[PDB]
């Protein structure tokens, strides 16, 4: 199912973009679940606020290769992030958050790691999850 | 879960 369809990069979930943050650790379910509070923390104190905040969750939908992630605005259909599979560390659902789905990255100009939080609207956190450890798998096993 | 590639 889901599987075939992310080496034939076909696999799509529709899903909303919260943003990134900087996080302490290349991996671990509680910086994760840390970085998804933040960014809830963000959007929430900003509410009611009317003009624009530099941080306001975005509606797209996520594809998922071997190659890489990438998140496409439904809206724009920009290409709002075009991430490379190789300079990705982690990756997780939230233990609190059912809905919640994040991921680890190195970005070698700012030298930090960066997680990047989505909320999904139809599925499950873990199906993603597993949809980008799918990436991962196939990612590093030619090479 | 999971692990990534990098590191």
């Amino acid at each position: 199912t889901d599987e075939e369809g992310v080496r034939t990069g076909k696999c799509s979930f529709p899903v909303k973009y919260l943003g990134h943050v900087e996080v302490d650790e290349s991996r671990g379910m509680h910086i994760c679940e840390d970085a998804v509070k933040r960014l809830k923390a963000e959007r929430k104190f900003f509410k009611g606020f009317f003009g624009k905040t530099g941080k306001k969750a975005v509606k797209a939908v996520l594809w998922v290769s071997a190659d890489g992630l990438r998140v496409v605005d439904e809206k724009t259909k920009d290409l709002i992030v075009d991430q490379t599979i190789e300079k990705v560390s982690f990756c997780a659902p939230d233990r609190n958050f059912d809905r919640a789905f994040s991921y680890i990255c190195r970005d070698g100009t700012t030298r930090r790691w960066i997680c990047h939080c989505f909320m999904a609207v139809k599925d499950t956190g873990e199906r993603l999850s597993h949809a980008v450890g799918c990436a991962f798998a196939a990612c590093l096993e030619r090479k | 879960a999971y692990i990534g590639p990098y590191l």
